[PDB]
């Protein structure tokens, strides 16, 4: 039987980084095939590191991989394939260093054969920190290049449309980053983060357009509104993300789509509003109450004491004075524990990732 | 025992 190790020579350690992360395809055949292979090889190199009792060559691997890492998404950072499949592979190495830590909080998962391999000479806690924390920094400037992608989307998609976008522009966009991470082999509840985070921004976009234009608040685009997050909601069905979150950081844009189509006039009118706006400022209520456009003759504007009578209501509010949603916040991200049942001592090197002069032991 | 390997910014 293999133990699940690989040996390399120390002068082949740069050449080692330069084939596994510096020039590693995202896109190759062979990186397909097992998700997180970068991670495993890693990790199983840190075990003959650490079976050697080498804590110079330890280290010097752990910090080859760090800067490594940060160089390749230095040069390649706007490119979203390569960012998640940094993300998905820096978050594999850290669960492979838990789940093989030897500490018995992380090895409830694990199979017999599988707590045999953990490491023997070196407690990593302090690299693990360092990994968590490069892992947040990846993870920003994810959500940073998702964000670019999909901003010259929003407004179009969903609230103009009844080099061109439409709602389905964005559902294919969604699409591609779901279908991407998953091929990455990315966490399930960090997908989960992810996707939240860009419903997020989705809504928060839509919203303040639909605050800062003098067209966009009738109740003909209630319901388009409508309509177009319950085609996000389907989305998050048939992806089994209705518990990601996702769904109700739409709130806000979901109350003034609400808030278009309710009646305007009596002072239970008023009450009704204000029972149901509690994910709007009250500068956002009066806004989109002040913009509100009547569908034909038989409709009227809303009047001045109505909305007065609004601003009475919600008069003790902890109320933020601002009109517009923060697009730019970034939920806290969190990467837990996600032991894998992948056998080390099974895992084959493709003879096409050029890395010959490892060894399997 | 394992031993705790020591990681600060100087060795990165």
């Amino acid at each position: 039987d293999f133990q699940g190790m690989l040996e390399y020579k120390k002068e082949d350690e740069q050449k080692l980084v330069k084939n596994l992360i510096l020039e590693l395809k995202p896109r190759g055949v062979a990186v397909n095939l097992i998700p997180g292979l970068p991670a495993y090889i890693l990790f199983m190199c840190v075990r003959h590191a650490d079976y050697l009792n080498d804590d110079q060559k330890v280290r010097s691997l752990l910090t080859s991989t760090i800067n490594s890492i940060k160089k390749v998404l230095k040069k390649r950072g706007d490119d979203f394939e390569t960012v998640s499949f940094w993300l998905s592979n820096t978050c594999r190495f850290l669960h492979c260093l838990k789940q093989y830590s030897g500490e018995e909080g992380f090895m409830k998962h694990n199979t017999s054969r599988q707590n045999e391999h953990c490491l023997t000479n070196f407690d990593l806690a302090e690299y693990r920190q360092v990994l968590s924390d490069l892992a947040i920094q990846i993870y920003q400037q994810l959500v940073r290049v998702l964000e670019n992608i999909l901003q010259p989307m929003i407004v179009s998609g969903m609230l103009e449309h009844e080099g061109t976008y439409t709602l389905d522009s964005i559902l294919r966009q969604l699409n591609s980053f779901h279908s991407v991470m998953c091929q990455h082999g990315m966490d399930p509840e960090l997908i989960k983060q992810v996707v939240k985070q860009m419903f997020y921004i989705i809504g928060a976009i839509t919203l303040n357009n639909l605050l800062l234009r003098k067209d966009m608040c009738s109740w003909s685009k209630g319901m388009q509104i409508r309509y177009n997050v319950s085609q996000l909601e389907e989305w998050l069905r048939d992806k089994n993300l209705m518990n990601s979150g996702a769904k109700e950081t739409l709130e806000p844009l979901i109350q003034a789509a609400q808030l278009l189509q309710v009646k305007k006039k009596t002072d239970d009118d008023a009450e009704a509003i204000c029972s149901m706006c509690n994910a709007l400022t009250t500068a956002q209520i009066v806004k989109v109450l002040n913009l509100y456009t009547p569908v034909n003759e038989f409709e009227e504007r809303v009047s001045v004491s109505f909305i007065r009578t609004i601003q009475m209501r919600l008069r003790d509010r902890k109320d933020s004075p601002q009109l517009l949603m923060d697009a730019k916040h970034i939920f806290p991200v969190t990467f837990p524990f996600n032991p894998s049942s992948l056998a080390l001592e099974t895992i084959q090197i493709p003879a096409s990732l050029g890395l010959g002069f490892i060894s399997r032991v | 025992k394992k031993r705790l390997l020591s990681f600060r910014d100087v060795d990165f």
